[PDB]
């Protein structure tokens, strides 16, 4: 059972990267 | 298998051909100004 | 209107993708995803590979009961040496896996997206109209993974001998590699530890300058630094300091890349054994001596004959 | 009598790129560079000479130079043996001379001398740009290249012969009558495999291959050079270069740092260009020499089978042991044991003949290993041997060259791109092309 | 004694470059 | 090894190697003469 | 044998196109 | 002051010129000599191995370390 | 002149060339 | 010098024509780039250059159909304006995505202007069109030599100079001929 | 002969000694090497000849 918890922590890291990625936050004025 | 090292070749020869071709269609570095 | 190939050339070199292609990306991109499918395959699942050749293999799969600390994907069996074994060339799929394949097709595929991933960054640096010597900064880290992945298994005659894809494998590697050879005890990978620990230093101390200038500048960091440590003159230019860390890393990395690549070619590191002696010839012992200690053991317990 | 960062815009350390334009300079310059390589030659196979004994063998002094000679086939006996040395003597001298002629000539050219050629030396002077008269300069060293490998190929030929080290018994000095130009088999090795079993030109094995190639590739040279004499390039490849002489140099240092990892490459492994009489055994020769060693001592006393041999993947006798990486090994003391199917039994048991057997005792003792100061054996050995292998530092030095010199290649030619496209010297902050860009979203 | 003379040469040899710039200094050169 | 007639120049021999490396240090003294303007 | 057919079958498709 | 000042004055040069040699040779007679054998406690090359201890030495004492000290070493 | 600069100078530099010289006589001990 | 407005400062195609024959808003953006900030006033500074750069390019698509036009209607008069109009709008420092770093309709109105003037008698100024034409990255050097509105260019030595300064007889027949016979 | 040898090579290590220090002397000087064309033309041909005289002088040991 731990293989799943395991490959759903890499998976749910790869995901947030993912989301890093392409669904970026767009810049505010003055930063 | 004579079916996988085929197909891994024609692969590999395509994207290379493209390469090669796609470097060559770029056009010589120029300073417009000057 | 403009032919196939016309809009297909314009896409790749286009510069409004969200991740720029390139030419350089039609080479990098396809190598890279085949390495990264095939490691995340063998590392999650994948048979015990028979590294050693000896009919006793290593099982480093995830789900051979191993964590994320221990899991692994194993190096090629000695039996194969450095002959090339593709898939079409291994008798069987399971005889493919057995002797530890997967790890071959990685690397090569890895080593291909990396040099591919340099020339794109040069690449997209001309076409942005930037000065382009950000990819002279990354040949760093490429040289040391072209060193510990196919220079070393060049020198030593088997690809079983390159660093297995792994943590724990990291490890094993590093140690045996300290048994085989007194890697600590070689000027160049003293030259990788300095460019390391200077890194880390110029970076909090650069760090810490800037973030303290702005307030809501340059000139009173300077005279803070200079008052502190005695270099008043050290740095003026942010372009000097700016280069200066940039150097610094690479440098460092270079030389320690050059340095496990010469011992490839078993040109070891400093040898102080029994240097010491009083007379009548008595060895008197040093810390060396003890270092030397240590690597025996090492070199004595891995030794698995048969 | 330099420029000045304000007159040029290159500050002290940059020194040398002052002279990209000026001609008689670079040419001095070029000139002296040579006269220092040939002085450091001499200088060294003097140092050699003298520090050198006949008796013991080559590859237990440290030499790196005499080896070269030797394997020329000057002042070599049958075997490996050294008749005299005069050969290295007069080779050093004359390289000594010929280097100080050098040295003048590019002190001349440098200091005293038109700075610019293209004036009074229409012949001589050239601009990068200009793409004729670079190829007639090409065309000019190619002819120059030709010539010296067919030199070779002549020394080959007549006039003595080269140190072919497969010949029966031992191996000896042979005048090659047969080479072999047979266009397949040449360019076999320039399509063979890289990767163990094959290893592209390394696999080199008979001597008459190796002076073929040479007649191939002096006759190529020559026609390349009469052709870029005679020729200026197409549109194609005026549309595919840059034409400036920092781009000239990004593609010398390219080729040159890939002729330093392939000049390692071949010294590590090839064995019939390099000798081991001269240059030691390789680490695989070393290897086998040991298994060899073992198993004939083995069977001396009890005057596959043996418990020590096995069979390799692909069904034949191989070396067994940890040795069984090494079975692409061919060394000449051991090919006479080797049948169709790997190593044949019998041979083994009844035809060992004794200077085998010395031979392979003697690169048992002295295995490619060794430490940074000079220390034999193994890492966790006590100090007891000085040795390091000769090949071990010339694959050393000459990848840490090649990697050096790729690096050079990555640095100048982004430069030279750059500079071409003309926004090497920055970013104009009027009109930046990131500014006309869609914003990522 | 060899090593002494090895030592002298040396010296003279190694001084025979910074010579030159002394002297050029002086009686005036390029540089 | 060096011919006998030449024997007692040998440390002279001994010394060549090591020249060219001054030459680096040459130019670098050359431009700290002339204060790398 | 198989690399040098793939690699005429794939410049002459090239080729054979263009023309 | 200036660096210049300095470097280019007299006095600094002539007393400079007259002190340095004289420590330089000091501390060469403080190795030669053996007085630093003696002060720091280092042993002599021979004295190493003494007659009733043929084995590097040890402790194995906290309070009475000093007179221990005194025992294995030659004196 | 006895302001901090020469107090901190002259303290490590004395024990400098003290530690070298003792040292250069060092390389010669007979062993 | 072309200004924002028409005309020309040192109609920009009527002057030139003549010649030959004979901050508020921008505010935020700066602010940010003193200090090393990308913001938002950034983007919208990004934005407005590019739909102002999309709609020159339009207009001068246009405007050269235009001068097309009146080719066929036999205007060589506003066709010519509508070229040097063309030329001189063009973005000051643009690098296209196959590093081109000049507006594919550049060399297309270079080589024009180059065959207006050809057809007029004047023809210095035809040589130095087709030398900028030349220079801009003209590839094609075939109707450089075959078309006949180029033949009162041709009757020039200037002409034959420009294309062998770019288009060089790739061989020698000369020298190796010589070379043979001696 | 032996003896010779040795004085002549001597002297040709002397010779180019002031070779390798007057020569860049000659030149870096302004107008120098002008009016020196006799001394060092002198200079290289005794060089160039004691070399041919050792070299022949070995030939005959
Ligand atoms: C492309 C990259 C290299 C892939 C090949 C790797 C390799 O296994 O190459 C090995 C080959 C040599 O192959 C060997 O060739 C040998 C030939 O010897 C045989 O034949 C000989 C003939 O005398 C002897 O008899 C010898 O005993 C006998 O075994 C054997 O066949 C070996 O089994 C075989 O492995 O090297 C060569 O041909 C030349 C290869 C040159 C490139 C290698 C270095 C690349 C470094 C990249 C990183 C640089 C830093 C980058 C910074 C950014
Ligand atoms: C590649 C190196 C190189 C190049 C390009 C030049 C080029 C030039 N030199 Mg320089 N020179 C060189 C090396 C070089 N020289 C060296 C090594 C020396 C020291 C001896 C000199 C000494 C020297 C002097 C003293 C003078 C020149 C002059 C000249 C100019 C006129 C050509 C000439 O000498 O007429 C001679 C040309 C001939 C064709 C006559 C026949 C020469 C035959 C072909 C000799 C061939 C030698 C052979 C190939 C050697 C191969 C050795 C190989 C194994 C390495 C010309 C710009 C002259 C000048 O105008 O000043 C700038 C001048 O006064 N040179
Ligand atoms: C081996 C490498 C090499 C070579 C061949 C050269 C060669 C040259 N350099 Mg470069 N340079 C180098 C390394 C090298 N440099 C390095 C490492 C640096 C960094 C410090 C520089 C920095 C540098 C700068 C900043 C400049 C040059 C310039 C020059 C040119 C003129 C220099 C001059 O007038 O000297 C004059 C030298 C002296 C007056 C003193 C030395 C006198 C002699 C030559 C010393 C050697 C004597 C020799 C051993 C005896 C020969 C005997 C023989 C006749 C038998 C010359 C072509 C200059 C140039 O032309 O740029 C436009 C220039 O501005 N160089
Ligand atoms: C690539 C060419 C090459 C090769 C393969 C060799 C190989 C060899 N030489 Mg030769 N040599 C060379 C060039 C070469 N040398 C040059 C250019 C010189 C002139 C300076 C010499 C002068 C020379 C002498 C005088 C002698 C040798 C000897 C030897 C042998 C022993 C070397 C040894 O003990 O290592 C010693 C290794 C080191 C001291 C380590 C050096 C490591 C590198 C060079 C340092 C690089 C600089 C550093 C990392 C930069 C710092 C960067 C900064 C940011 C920190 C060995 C066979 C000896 C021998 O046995 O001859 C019979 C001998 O007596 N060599
Ligand atoms: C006539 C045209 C011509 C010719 C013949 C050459 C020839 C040469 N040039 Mg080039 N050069 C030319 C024009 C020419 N150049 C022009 C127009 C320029 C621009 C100014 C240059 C600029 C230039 C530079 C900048 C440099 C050269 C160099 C060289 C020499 C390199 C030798 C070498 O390393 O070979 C390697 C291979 C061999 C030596 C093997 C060949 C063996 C010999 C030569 C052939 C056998 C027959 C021979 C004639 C017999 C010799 C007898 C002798 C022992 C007495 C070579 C002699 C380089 C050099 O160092 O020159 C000294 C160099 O750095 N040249
Ligand atoms: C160091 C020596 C040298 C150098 C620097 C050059 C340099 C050049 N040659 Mg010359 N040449 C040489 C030796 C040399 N040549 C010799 C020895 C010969 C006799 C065989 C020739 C015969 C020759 C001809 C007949 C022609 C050239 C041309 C050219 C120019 C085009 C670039 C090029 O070579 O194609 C490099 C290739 C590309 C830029 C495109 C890539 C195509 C593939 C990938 C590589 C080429 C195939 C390769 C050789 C086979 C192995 C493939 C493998 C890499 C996968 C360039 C100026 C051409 C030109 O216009 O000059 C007149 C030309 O038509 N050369
Ligand atoms: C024949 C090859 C060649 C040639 C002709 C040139 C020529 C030039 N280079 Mg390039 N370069 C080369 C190889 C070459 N380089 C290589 C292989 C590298 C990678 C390391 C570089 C990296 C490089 C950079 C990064 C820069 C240049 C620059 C320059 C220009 C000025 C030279 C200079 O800095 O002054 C003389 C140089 C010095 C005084 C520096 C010497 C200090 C070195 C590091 C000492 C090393 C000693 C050590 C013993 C070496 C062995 C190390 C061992 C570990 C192997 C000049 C046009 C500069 C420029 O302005 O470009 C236009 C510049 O910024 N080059
Ligand atoms: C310009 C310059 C430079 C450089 C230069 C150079 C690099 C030069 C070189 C030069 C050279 C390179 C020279 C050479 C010379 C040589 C000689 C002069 C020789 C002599 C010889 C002899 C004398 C011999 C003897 C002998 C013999 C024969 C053998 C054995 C014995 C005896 C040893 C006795 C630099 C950059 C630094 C800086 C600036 C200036
Ligand atoms: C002598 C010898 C031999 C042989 C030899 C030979 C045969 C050689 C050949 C050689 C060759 C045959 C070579 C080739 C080479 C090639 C190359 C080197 C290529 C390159 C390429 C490039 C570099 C490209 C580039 C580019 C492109 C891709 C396009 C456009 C852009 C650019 C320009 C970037 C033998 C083995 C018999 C024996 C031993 C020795
Ligand atoms: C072969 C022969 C010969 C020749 C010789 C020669 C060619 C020589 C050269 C020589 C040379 C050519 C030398 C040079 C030297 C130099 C030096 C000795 C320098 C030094 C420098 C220094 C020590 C520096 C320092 C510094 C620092 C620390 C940092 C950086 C910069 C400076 C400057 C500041 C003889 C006569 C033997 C004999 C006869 C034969
Ligand atoms: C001591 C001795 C000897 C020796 C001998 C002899 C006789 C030597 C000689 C040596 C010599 C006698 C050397 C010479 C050298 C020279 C040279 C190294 C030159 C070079 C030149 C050049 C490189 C040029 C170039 C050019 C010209 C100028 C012309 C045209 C253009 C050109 C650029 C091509 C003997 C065996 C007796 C004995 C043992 C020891």
């Amino acid at each position: 059972m731990e293989a799943l918890v395991y490959t759903f922590l890499l998976v749910g890291t790869l995901g947030i990267i993912f989301f890093s990625i392409f669904f970026r936050d767009p810049p505010r004025m003055i930063k | 298998m004579l079916t996988l090292k085929i197909f891994v070749y024609t692969v590999v020869t395509f994207f290379v051909c493209l390469f090669i071709f796609g470097f060559l269609s770029n056009d010589p570095a120029r300073n417009p100004g000057k | 209107n403009s032919s196939l190939w016309a809009r297909f050339c314009e896409w790749i070199t286009s510069t409004e993708n969200r991740l720029y292609i390139g030419w350089f990306g039609v080479i990098m991109i396809p190598c890279l995803l085949t390495a990264t499918s095939v490691f995340i395959i063998a590392f999650i699942a994948a048979p015990p590979v028979d590294i050693d050749g000896i009919r006793e293999p290593v099982s480093g799969s995830l789900l051979y009961g191993n964590n994320i600390i221990t899991g692994a994907v194993i190096p090629t069996s000695n039996a194969i040496g450095l002959h090339f074994y593709p898939i079409w060339e291994a008798a069987s799929l399971d005889e493919w896996l057995y002797n530890g394949g997967p790890y071959q097709l990685i690397v090569c595929h890895f080593l291909l997206g990396v040099y591919c991933y340099m020339g794109r960054e040069w690449e997209l640096s001309f076409r942005l109209g930037m000065r382009p010597w950000i990819a002279v900064a990354y040949s760093a880290p490429v040289a040391a993974a072209s060193a510990v992945f196919l220079v070393y298994p060049i020198g030593q005659g088997s690809f079983s001998d390159g660093m297995p894809l792994g943590i724990s494998g990291t490890f094993n590697f590093m140690i045996v590699f300290q048994a085989e050879h007194n890697i600590l005890m070689h000027p160049f990978h003293m030259l990788g530890v300095a460019g390391v620990f200077g890194g880390s230093l110029f970076s909090a101390m650069h760090g810490s300058l800037v973030t303290s200038s702005l307030i809501r500048n340059i000139v009173a960091a300077h005279g803070y630094f200079g008052r502190l440590i005695f270099q008043y003159a050290s740095f003026n230019n942010s372009r000097s300091l700016h280069f200066f860390l940039a150097a610094w890393p690479v440098i460092g990395i270079w030389f320690t890349a050059l340095g496990l690549s010469t011992m490839a070619f078993n040109l070891n590191g400093f040898n102080f054994n029994q240097s010491v002696v009083d007379s009548q010839g008595r060895v008197l012992n040093t810390w060396a001596d003890i270092i030397n200690r240590a690597n025996l053991g090492m070199e004595v317990m891995h030794e698995r004959n048969a | 009598g330099g420029r000045d960062q304000e007159t040029t815009g290159f500050a002290w350390w940059s020194g040398n790129a002052r002279l990209i334009n000026l001609s008689g300079k670079l040419l001095g310059a070029h000139v002296a560079h040579a006269g220092l390589i040939v002085f450091w030659a001499g200088a060294m196979n003097l140092f050699e000479v003298s520090h050198f004994v006949p008796e013991k063998p080559m590859y237990e002094q440290g030499l790196i130079l005499l080896p070269h000679i030797a394997t020329l086939g000057y002042g070599v006996g049958p075997g490996g043996e050294i008749i005299d040395t005069f050969p290295y003597f007069v080779s050093g001298v004359l390289h000594l001379i010929s280097s100080a002629v050098l040295g003048f000539g590019g002190v001349y050219h440098s200091l005293i001398g038109p700075e610019t050629l293209e004036e009074s030396y229409p012949f001589f002077g050239y601009v990068w740009k200009d793409k004729n008269k670079m190829t007639n300069i090409l065309g000019y060293h190619l002819i120059m290249l030709g010539l010296g490998a067919w030199l070779l190929v002549w020394k080959a030929m007549y006039f003595g012969g080269v140190y072919d080290t497969w010949a029966p018994g031992g191996g000896d000095v042979r005048v090659i009558t047969n080479p072999t130009t047979n266009a397949a088999v040449i360019f076999g090795y320039l399509v063979k495999s890289p990767f163990g079993g094959d290893g592209w030109i390394c696999s080199v094995d008979n001597m008459e291959d190796i002076i073929g190639g040479h007649i191939w590739i002096g006759t190529l040279e020559i026609l390349g050079g009469i052709w870029h004499i005679y020729t200026t390039p197409w549109p194609w490849a005026r549309r595919a270069f840059v034409w400036s002489g920092e781009a000239y140099l990004s593609y010398s240092l390219g080729a040159i740092g890939v002729m330093g990892f392939i000049a390692c490459c071949m010294s590590w492994f090839n064995n019939t260009a390099y000798p081991s009489e001269f240059y030691g055994p390789t680490g695989p020769e070393a290897s086998q020499s040991q298994a060899f060693t073992f198993l004939v001592r083995d069977q001396r006393l009890g005057a596959g089978l043996g418990k020590y041999l096995m069979r390799s993947p692909t069904g034949e006798i191989i070396f067994g042991g940890e040795t069984m990486r090494f079975w692409d090994f061919r060394g000449p003391w051991l090919e006479p044991l080797r049948g169709p199917n790997g190593l044949d039994l019998n041979k083994l048991k009844n035809d060992i003949q004794p200077w085998q057997e010395r031979r392979a005792a003697e690169y048992m003792t002295h295995a490619p290993l060794g430490s940074l100061n000079s220390v034999g054996g193994v890492a966790t050995e006590i100090n007891a041997v000085n040795f390091v292998s000769p090949r071990s530092w010339l694959a050393c030095s000459h990848f840490c060259l090649g990697f050096f010199f790729f690096i050079g290649h990555l640095w100048h030619a982004g430069r030279a791109r750059a500079a071409a496209a003309g926004f090497e010297k920055g970013i104009d902050r009027f009109d930046e092309p990131v500014l006309s860009m869609r914003p990522l979203d | 004694i060899e090593l002494a003379l090895t030592l002298v040469s040396l010296v003279l040899v190694v001084s025979a470059g910074p010579l030159v710039v002394v002297l050029l200094s002086a009686r005036g050169g390029n540089l | 090894k060096l011919p006998e007639a030449y024997a007692p120049f040998a440390p002279i021999v001994d010394v060549l190697p090591v020249i060219p490396v001054f030459f680096i240090l040459l130019a670098f003294v050359w431009q700290a003469a002339v204060s790398f303007r | 044998p198989v690399l040098g057919w793939v690699l005429l079958g794939v410049f002459g498709t090239m080729w054979a196109i263009w023309f | 002051r200036p660096f210049s000042d300095i470097l280019t004055s007299i006095r600094y040069w002539v007393i400079h010129s007259i002190t340095v040699p004289a420590l330089f040779i000091a501390g060469w007679l403080f190795v030669s000599t053996g007085l630093a054998y003696d002060v720091f406690g280092t042993p002599r090359p021979n004295e190493y191995f003494t007659e009733d201890r043929q084995e590097a030495p040890l402790i194995t004492d906290r309070f009475n370390a000093l007179e221990q000290v005194k025992k294995l070493s030659g004196n | 002149i006895f302001t901090v600069r020469w107090l901190a100078i002259h303290g490590i530099a004395v024990p400098t060339i003290f530690f070298l010289g003792a040292i250069t006589a060092m390389q010669f001990i007979q062993r | 010098a072309r200004g924002n407005d028409g005309g020309a400062y040192i109609n920009f195609g009527q002057i030139m024509y003549a010649i030959r024959t004979r901050d508020a808003a921008e505010k935020q953006w700066k602010k940010e780039r003193a200090g090393g900030n990308y913001g938002a006033g950034t983007k919208e500074i990004q934005a407005r250059n590019y739909v102002q750069r999309k709609e020159n390019e339009r207009k001068r698509r246009e405007m050269f159909d235009d001068a097309l036009a009146k080719f066929k209607e036999n205007d060589i008069q506003g066709a010519l304006v509508e070229f040097e109009n063309i030329i001189a709008m063009e973005p000051r420092n643009f690098v296209g995505d196959n590093f081109s770093r000049n507006t594919p309709i550049y060399k297309v109105t270079q080589y024009n202007i180059a065959c207006c003037y050809s057809m007029l008698d004047q023809v210095e100024e035809a040589i130095k069109s087709l030398d900028a034409a030349m220079l801009s990255g003209f590839d094609n050097y075939d109707q450089i030599r075959r078309d006949k509105n180029l033949s009162k260019a041709r009757a020039n030595p200037k002409f034959q100079a420009v294309l062998d300064k770019y288009d060089e007889p790739v061989v020698n027949w000369n020298a190796v001929k010589a070379t043979f016979g001696a | 002969m032996t003896s010779i040898l040795q004085v002549a090579l001597l002297a040709l290590i002397f010779v180019s000694f002031a070779l390798v220090v007057g020569v860049p002397v000659v030149f870096a000087t302004p107008n120098g090497w002008t009016d020196n064309k006799g001394a060092v033309f002198s200079g290289l041909s005794l060089w160039l000849l004691l070399v041919f005289v050792v070299g022949i002088l070995n030939s005959f040991v």
